[PDB]
């Protein structure tokens, strides 16, 4: 069977140049197959960016044809690609594939896919998170974690007692190259008054330890 | 060319379910479909619009006609909860389809309960203002969010997470809307439009 | 002067196979004629009706000449490009043969053609054509719509009615259908009709001869 | 009539700068001349010969047009190329693809000449034009032509590791010449008009 | 058209040493390497990008790509410690590098001690005003100075000296400012920054 | 083997000429190469000045292109560099060296140089300098500004020689007037200052300078 391996930084400074490479096991480049890559944003939908023939033709995406370099390397058996002057826009999860030609008519299929590989768009390097409450006005409350770099962040209520209703959402990643997120718990309203609520943000990555008491 | 997909479709198991592509003059080109679960990748299940790779289960079958092609899962089973896309070639370009996620309907319905949180105190003594509209305990795990400044719509300084299932197994999902102080205080309102299955509930915050 | 061939038939030469490797710069020749064993014939696999005649004609000629007779642009009403094979592929792409057109459906619609063209020069005109016997019904309808179709061609000596044989046959160069190739000699002052909703392989190129 | 001297027929088609029988030079850059035999069997029997530019240098707005040159061809002391004939490299680090196609609108023949390099190394492939592998497509109605550069070091000819090979063909009227290459692509500019 | 090179790069013997040369569009250009010691005429080291001279060691070597041309030395010895320059072609002109210093490493680093003496009461009734800034006990020997007025970059009236060994075989040099005694009590503030191995270390002084 | 030899005068008055010869051997002028001139101002730099083709064609620096001639004798194998109107910006050591031509692409290498000659352009001529004290404001600095002298060198001492120890005499900094100038300074402790003298003695022979200054606090 054949089988496709992509791997590369998977962190690249905005202005920057995404670096690819994708090895080709169980078959060989020079085939009938064209050789694809496609990305895909965090929640997102997939988007063809290229692909290229072992005699050296490509096609590429025309929104992406201005900064987008396709090239392949018979002897070592793969084909990489390169992406400058990237953008917050340029975070995706990259997949490199293989393709096949119809019998009859233009296109063709994508089989098999590469496991793919994150590549995160961001200028930021290590920074703890700024903690802010989500106080209530039954009722919820909950931490905002904003402004951290990298990932990830584990978030507890009173030191692990709390744990019901809870729900801690996943990360996003700002225009600004911060993570963000929160963490969630649905109480009764009567019991606000008499109960108190403290969450425990934790950021290994810049070893911040943050708790955070949420008011009415 | 663009390849446009309903965003979601529900399915009792057992039952049919049928997902659509739709595209200019899509009938003479050939349609292939792709299954893909969170954190895969993307499946081959149909290509050359009728034909299954090996491995393959029979029940899954696509058709293509007209503008719109079909993608048919008969009998579906729980394996077949997934995100699928369609995808075709056009002028020197391969397009993929905007993808559909279809559930298969493991529970009852739930509505969603929406929270609209305004930029706390401390965050705008920090030069900072962010509305959270967090979404939970609903089912399925599809949502669209608006946000709106005046009743105008918004897509700058909007981030949206993708639906996560909670420990009672109804998903969640939250929604961030990042300004600047001066910005938060420009507008009188702002609001949170959160979609399931075709109704509509909002919140709204005032600066005060 | 003489053209001989290498690697390339007669009959993949004339329709135009992409497979073909042949450097050629003088568009004027005396004769043709192909190696006593050729490489490759037809990239789309078929027939050749009266292939060694057509060779032997081909043989003991003064003047061999190559002209365009029907612009691929002149068919506003059906897709002459779009259609193509891996059979015959061209710089890795899918290709077709490149002196004939295998005309598709244009939206989802196969209009029936009509067109004619007559033979305005001083010279016999050897003009090909074909017909495609698609795999099964599902590709019948997905290249030309129309389910039942057919192909006609006149001329004052000629009279022909083509019906596609729908069949799946063992795949030759990765393809279960075939193709079937036709040619006459239009002489001066004749012309040549054709009729079909369907399964047409038209000419684009002809060949002038003396 | 136009009775040359010293320079050759292939010599002055290409426009080898120190032009302008027995020839001193042949090419200027080392290489090879396709069907040369054949040509000035042709270039025998003409009536008119006329030289026209089919593609201006100025037309190729994402590649770079003067840049290339070699010592093999010396102008004024320094390096220099045929004249008649376009030595494309790379702008900046980019190489695109080139698609190109001139159709012979005129009533006479024209003669079009076009090359490929076959650089010394792979070192010197990237530097010139970028792309590592490459090709070069030549279409008429009545001719198919796709070319590999062959890398290898060579014998130092007129200072030089690596060779070219030009080529021509007979466009006829309504005829139009395809071209497409993402690198060692030596394009025409000029063409001659040609009369029996 | 401009080169850029840092001006000095450090390495330990035995160890590679990187020397870079930047320029728009360089990796069209075919770049050039000179060595250059004390006294001596420039040395051809790299040609061509890659190419090497005969009699030139293997260990030097050469690379260009973008808009920056690299110098690479590995397994560096004592006798490589020189200056280097890159050489390039543009518009009829033939453009050298800015220089980069290499210093291999024969002992251990040291911090310069920067001294900075306002014009004295006697040079000042001689209508004169020399500000002098002396550096010394620093390795290796290279070195930056800066003059600022009011917080201001100053290049009119300043002289420096090219670092010279002492006794102890570490580096010295010396920086003047000459002014008129009018210009010297014009500003309010004046500095001698030192930048040393990316290390800055300032003086100041003010007119009274 | 090519040999290159730069010849000329190494001293010239501001508003004259820079005039030198670059004498070529074991390679003949007429040759595929170009001849060039570089200089180099003292710790600075490479300057390229201007090339010169057997046939007479020249390429000059712009910012030079004003003031600069080349010229070459093919029968004498030679080239020659004229620069007029100098200043003391212009003193700097000339190169000659021979350039080759990339066997693709614009541009080439310099191979062989020249030992390089120094020109100096100054007006200036046998004068005394002046000295100044540089008084300090744990240990602290104190030492002697010997401004404006011509030519090298100049000796500082202190103390009469009794005073060795901490004592450092900066090289001297050649300035645009084309004079020298140059500090010594010695690093004493902080408590002594007051119970202890310190004098330094700046010698200039030429000039037959002979300058005792004690520095106060
Ligand atoms: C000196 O630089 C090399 C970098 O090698 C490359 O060549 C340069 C001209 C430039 O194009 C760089 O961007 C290239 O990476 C360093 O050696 C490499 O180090 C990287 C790790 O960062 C490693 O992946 C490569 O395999 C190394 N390559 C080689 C040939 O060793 C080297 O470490 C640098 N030395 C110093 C002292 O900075």
């Amino acid at each position: 069977q054949v089988q496709l391996q992509e791997s590369g930084p998977g962190l690249v400074k905005p202005s920057g140049t995404v670096s690819l490479t994708c090895a080709v096991s169980g078959g060989s480049i020079s085939s009938s197959y064209w050789w694809s890559w496609v990305r895909q944003p965090p929640g997102k939908g997939l988007e063809w960016i290229g692909e290229i023939y072992h005699s050296g033709n490509t096609n590429y995406n025309p929104s992406l044809k201005s900064r987008v370099t396709i090239s392949v390397d018979k002897s070592k058996n793969l084909f990489s690609l390169k992406l400058s002057s990237v953008t917050a826009a340029d975070t995706a999860v990259y997949y490199c594939a293989r393709v096949a030609l119809f019998d009859i008519l233009t296109g063709g299929w994508f089989d098999p896919w590469g496991q793919g590989t994150l590549v995160t768009v961001s200028s930021a390097s290590t920074k703890g998170p700024s903690v802010f409450p989500l106080a209530p006005s039954t009722a919820a409350l909950g931490c905002l974690v904003k402004d951290y770099f990298p990932e990830p962040v584990t978030v507890s209520w009173n030191s692990g007692a709390l744990t019901s209703g809870v729900h801690t959402f996943p990360a996003v990643l700002q225009s600004s190259g911060l993570y963000s997120l929160s963490s969630v718990v649905t109480v009764p309203s009567s019991s606000l008054g008499t109960q108190t609520y403290i969450c425990n943000v934790n950021h290994k990555p810049s070893n911040t330890k943050v708790d955070k008491r949420v008011e009415l | 060319y663009e390849l446009t997909q309903p965003p979601s479709v529900s399915v009792s198991p057992g039952q049919t379910v049928n997902i659509t592509c739709s595209g200019d003059t899509l009938g003479d080109k050939y349609v292939c479909w792709y299954q893909q679960k969170p954190g895969q990748s993307p499946v081959l299940v149909i290509y050359q619009d009728t034909k299954r790779p090996s491995g393959i289960p029979e029940r899954f079958s696509g058709s293509n006609s007209g503008d719109t092609a079909t993608l048919t899962v008969s009998g579906t089973q729980a394996m077949d909860e997934a995100d699928y896309y369609c995808q075709a070639w056009d002028s020197s370009s391969f397009v993929f389809g905007t993808g559909t996620k279809v559930t298969v309907l493991g529970q009852p319905k739930a509505n969603p309960t929406v929270t609209l949180f305004p930029p706390s105190s401390e965050e705008l003594q920090a030069n900072k203002a962010t509305l959270v509209c967090l979404i939970s305990d609903f089912y399925p795990g599809a949502v669209t969010v608006a946000w709106k400044a005046d009743g105008s719509p918004v897509k700058a300084g909007v981030e949206t997470t993708k639906p996560s299932k909670q420990s009672n197994n109804k998903y969640a999902a939250s929604s961030y809307l990042s300004l600047t102080p001066e910005q938060w205080k420009s507008h009188r309102s702002y609001s949170c439009q959160v979609t399931h299955e075709g109704s509509t509930v909002e919140k709204t915050v005032a600066p005060t | 002067k003489p053209l001989i061939l290498r690697d390339c038939s007669v009959a993949g030469w004339l329709l135009g196979n992409p497979m073909c490797d042949e450097f050629i710069n003088v568009p004027e020749w005396s004769y043709i004629v192909e190696k006593a064993n050729p490489v490759n014939d037809l990239c789309y696999p078929g027939d050749f009706n009266d292939y060694e005649e057509l060779k032997h004609l081909l043989s003991r000629i003064n003047h061999f000449e190559k002209i365009q007779i029907i612009p691929k642009s002149s068919w506003s009403s059906h897709e002459a490009s779009l259609g193509v094979s891996s059979a015959c592929p061209y710089q890795g792409k899918s290709s077709f043969f490149r002196n004939v057109v295998w005309l598709i459906k244009k939206n989802s619609t196969y209009p029936t053609i009509k067109r004619s063209y007559n033979n305005t020069n001083q010279e016999d005109l050897l003009v090909l054509w074909g017909i495609h016997h698609p795999n099964d019904a599902a590709e019948q309808t997905k290249l030309y719509q129309n389910p039942t179709t057919y192909i006609s061609v006149g001329t004052s000596t000629l009279n022909q009615r083509l019906v596609p044989r729908i069949a799946t046959r063992s795949k030759v160069n990765g393809q279960s259908g075939r193709m079937e190739f036709f040619w006459t000699i239009l002489k001066p002052n004749d012309a040549i009709n054709f009729e079909s909703n369907g399964n047409f392989i038209a000419p684009e190129y002809a060949y002038k001869i003396v």
